[PDB]
């Protein structure tokens, strides 16, 4: 679990002022405010460190779908490039096997 | 052409010291004073110390010296009163200095309160008439305060310039139109240009201007006057290595002139020719801008020798002579020819057709720039 | 994280 | 094309042939146009490679030995804004260089024989003009300076609790703010209570020191401590009157000009 | 719409906040206040951004998964396409080059 | 979520 420094920076602030009421008035301030509070900063770094894996898996699976689309779209292109050649492929050669056989049965 | 003519210098005062303000008197027309920040080398000598220099005598000697305990970094003649010499320092004071008083210390100065500019002070001006003339000054926090010229220790008006729900903008320049006491424009830290107005129902910053990325370091509206009216044009510098010329009727500038390669500091009009500016940069190189000759090139460009920083440039109210102030510290003066600085008949209406073209062409160049 | 301000505490005992 | 070919019959320097060729960009989308202009496009590459070469010299020096850095001082900029203006306005140049090779290329520029190594150099040259590394640097000093501003209003000899160089805080927040940068709040706020309390502590200190100056003027010339007694233990109840005062209090904006024509009066 | 478990550790801070003004004065918290909403409003930011980009997820999850599986299926459709055009091709052409011996005959 | 702790500080002030 990396800290950030936006949440050390204001864990710093935290700090400063934690400082400043110690010294201010006694230590019996802090004794149950901490704990209270380093879960809280924990959890601030736990929900960074989790969007950011978010962030990178949209990405990752954002662009699996474009690459996905027109891969599909240029597969069904070159099916209909199989389809039409198959067809004038063989009307041609049926044509002329007919004109075959009817010229061979005379 | 451009020549030199004459140098000033003086070892005691203006050594590694920056020029910072530059001005001719209306009454003495051969009179220039000057503005000088704190010198790091002697803490011990002034800080401000502000020089007035002449051009009839042959004297390498300043004529006289005034001096302040705070760094002076914009200076004035004063329009009405001969004797005066207005400053404004980094600490807020307008400090007043008298030719007349045989002391170098400031004879009056403004208290240091929140009533009055606390910030530094980077524009001074003295507007009005003979009878009634006030003395502006707006500090960099955007507070500008008026000031009587007799009584300095309270501020007559004052009010702060804010914009966008109230931020106070960073004024760093300022100008005034030619027959104009109320409506002026200001340059920006931030970026861009405002018009203000000093009383009325809408006393405080009117409009946009936007167009500069860059802190402007220098306006000035346009002075020259003769049968067709441009007093709505101002043209602005700034540190985007742009000089952009703009007018008051247009949100967008009209031409920016790109042939620089490094900060812009100052562009002021030339007082006669109605088409001519001169910018300064950070080379040294002081360019001359005619607009009915060329749009994009400048018409007479000379160098200071050894190229140091040029912070200031003040045509003089003649229109032949030009100083620059530079960085280490000697005023380095040019005289044009006549050639360049004499208007001919037609140029007020070769300017008025160059204006139009210049803003057909941004037009097109826009339009493209959507398309 | 938790020793910072631990630590802050434990100074003086 | 023979309306086109009079370019260098028309166009005597290198800007206006860019500004002409910037504005009919549009014909060059025909192939016939493109392959007519083949002699003009190698000089403009060379002067654009020129320019491009030029800023990098003008990137070799670094910002403390330029006189930008001098001239941005002079002109109240704080030298970490004046270093981000000036890296921004560098990038500038550089994108604006970028749309001329752009304009002068027309489309596809960047797979070009010679737009290959400029757009190349150009994103290597922006991956070094970037400015977040030394705002971020910026950031974590200032996080560590505590420049505070909370406490009584006087420390003792007389001397009033506010450091001077605070402003220059509120300045680099107030320019950092125009540059996009997000600054933390608790800086802002911070910025604020410098900028609320700025005058009236300029105030402050100017009559404390107005006030040792006389003092010192009084305890010299003793013959005449009879006369100038009458208001210097009113300001001195000013003074004391001040003592309970802290920096959190409203009550210091009628007090500072209270404390003002009081000294001044004394002066006169 | 405020989240259960920072309104939870909101309660917990709230009731601390309470003691600390009761127990010493009112100028225990107020250097305190804009850096703690400064908190709970970041983790509270930050957990609705996770909540829209969850949602998001799941629904660009479903459809890639839909676009996978009709792919494949269009891959079986086109190899099956050709190989019955080669195929074909070779019987036709057999049995026609058969009729030609057959003429010559 | 200002009003909250605002009210906790202005409840007795």
């Amino acid at each position: 679990s990396v800290m950030s420094e936006r949440v050390s920076g204001l864990a710093g602030s935290i700090y400063r002022e934690f400082e400043r009421l110690i010294h201010c008035y006694d230590e019996e301030v802090v004794k149950e405010l901490m704990p209270l509070v380093v879960n809280v900063l924990e959890n601030l770094d736990s929900v960074l460190s989790e969007n950011q894996e978010h962030e990178v898996e949209l990405e990752l699976l954002r662009e699996d779908n474009e690459q996905l689309l027109t891969q599909y779209e240029r597969e069904k292109a070159l099916r209909r490039q199989a389809e039409e050649k198959f067809i004038e492929f063989e009307d041609a050669l049926e044509q002329e096997k007919k004109e075959l056989q009817i010229q061979v049965e005379h | 052409k451009l020549s030199l003519n004459r140098q000033f210098f003086d070892e005691r005062w203006s050594k590694h010291r920056v020029v910072s303000c530059l001005d001719w008197s209306s009454q003495y027309p051969e009179l220039l004073v000057a503005s000088y920040n704190n010198n790091e080398d002697a803490p011990h000598e002034p800080d401000g110390v502000a020089l007035v220099w002449n051009m009839k005598y042959k004297k390498t000697t300043p004529e006289y010296v005034f001096h302040c305990q705070s760094a002076v970094m914009s200076a004035t003649f004063a329009k009405f009163h001969p004797n005066l010499v207005v400053g404004g320092t980094y600490s807020g004071q307008i400090v007043l200095w008298d030719n007349r008083s045989n002391k170098r210390t400031p004879v009056q100065r403004t208290p240091l309160s929140a009533a009055a500019h606390t910030h530094p002070v980077y524009c001074v001006n003295v507007v009005g008439t003979q009878n009634a003339h006030n003395l502006i000054s707006i500090s960099t926090d955007g507070k500008i305060c008026s000031w009587s010229l007799d009584m300095l220790s309270h501020p007559q008006d004052s009010m702060e310039l804010v914009h966008k729900q109230s931020k106070a903008v960073a004024v760093t320049s300022m100008s005034f139109p030619v027959g104009d006491v109320n409506n002026f424009v200001v340059g920006s830290e931030e970026g861009s240009v405002y018009t203000a107005c000093r009383h009325g129902s809408k006393a405080g910053i009117s409009e946009m201007f936007e167009g500069h990325q860059g802190p402007i370091t220098g306006i000035h509206c346009h002075a020259a006057v003769g049968a067709v009216d441009f007093s709505h044009l101002f043209v602005t510098s700034s540190f985007d290595w742009t000089v952009k010329l703009w007018s008051t009727k247009n949100n967008k500038p009209l031409y920016s002139f790109e042939d620089n390669a490094g900060y812009v500091y100052d562009v002021m009009w030339s007082p006669t020719h109605p088409a001519l500016f001169a910018c300064v940069d950070g080379m040294g190189r002081l360019d001359l801008w005619n607009l009915n000759n060329d749009t994009e090139v400048p018409t007479a460009s000379i160098s200071v020798e050894g190229n140091p920083a040029l912070n200031r440039v003040r045509w003089t109210h003649s229109g032949r002579e030009i100083a620059v102030g530079d960085s280490e510290g000697q005023i380095v003066i040019y005289d044009v020819g006549e050639q360049i600085a004499v208007p001919r008949n037609d140029e007020w209406a070769r300017f008025g057709r160059t204006l139009a073209e210049i803003n057909a062409n941004r037009a097109d160049a826009e339009e493209e720039a959507a398309t | 994280l938790a020793s910072f301000f631990n630590s802050l505490l434990s100074k003086k005992t | 094309t023979a309306r086109l070919r009079d370019q260098l019959g028309t166009a005597k320097n290198a800007n206006e042939m860019f500004r002409i060729f910037s504005r009919f960009n549009a014909l060059f989308v025909r192939p016939h146009i493109r392959g007519a202009i083949r002699e003009y496009q190698t000089q403009l590459i060379q002067r654009v490679k020129d320019d491009i070469e030029s800023l990098h010299d003008k990137f070799k020096v670094q910002y403390p030995q330029s006189q930008a850095c001098k001239m941005s001082h002079v002109r109240d900029l704080p030298p970490v804004s004046g270093s981000i203006i000036w890296a921004k306005q560098i990038d500038r140049q550089l994108t604006a260089y970028m749309k001329r090779v752009e304009d002068v290329l027309g489309k596809g520029w960047e797979n070009h024989v010679e737009g290959q190594k400029l757009k190349q150099d150009g994103d290597s040259f922006r991956m070094k003009l970037n400015t977040q590394e030394i705002f971020d640097d910026w950031a974590r000093k200032v996080q560590q300076r505590n420049l505070g501003v909370s406490g009584r209003i006087f420390t003792i000899k007389l001397k009033v609790n506010f450091l001077p160089e605070i402003i220059t805080l509120s300045k680099e927040v107030r320019n950092l703010k125009w540059l996009g940068f997000r600054v933390p709040l608790a800086i802002v706020n911070k910025a604020h209570q410098a900028n609320q309390l700025y005058p009236f502590a300029i105030s402050l200190i100017e009559s404390v020191r107005t006030y040792e100056r006389t003092c010192e003027k009084v305890e010299e010339r003793n013959t005449i401590s009879l006369l100038v007694a009458g208001l210097k233990k009113e300001v001195q109840a000013l003074i004391a009157e001040g003592i309970a005062l802290v920096w959190e209090s409203y009550k210091l904006d009628p007090y500072v000009q209270r404390l003002a024509e009081t000294v001044f009066n004394f002066q006169e």
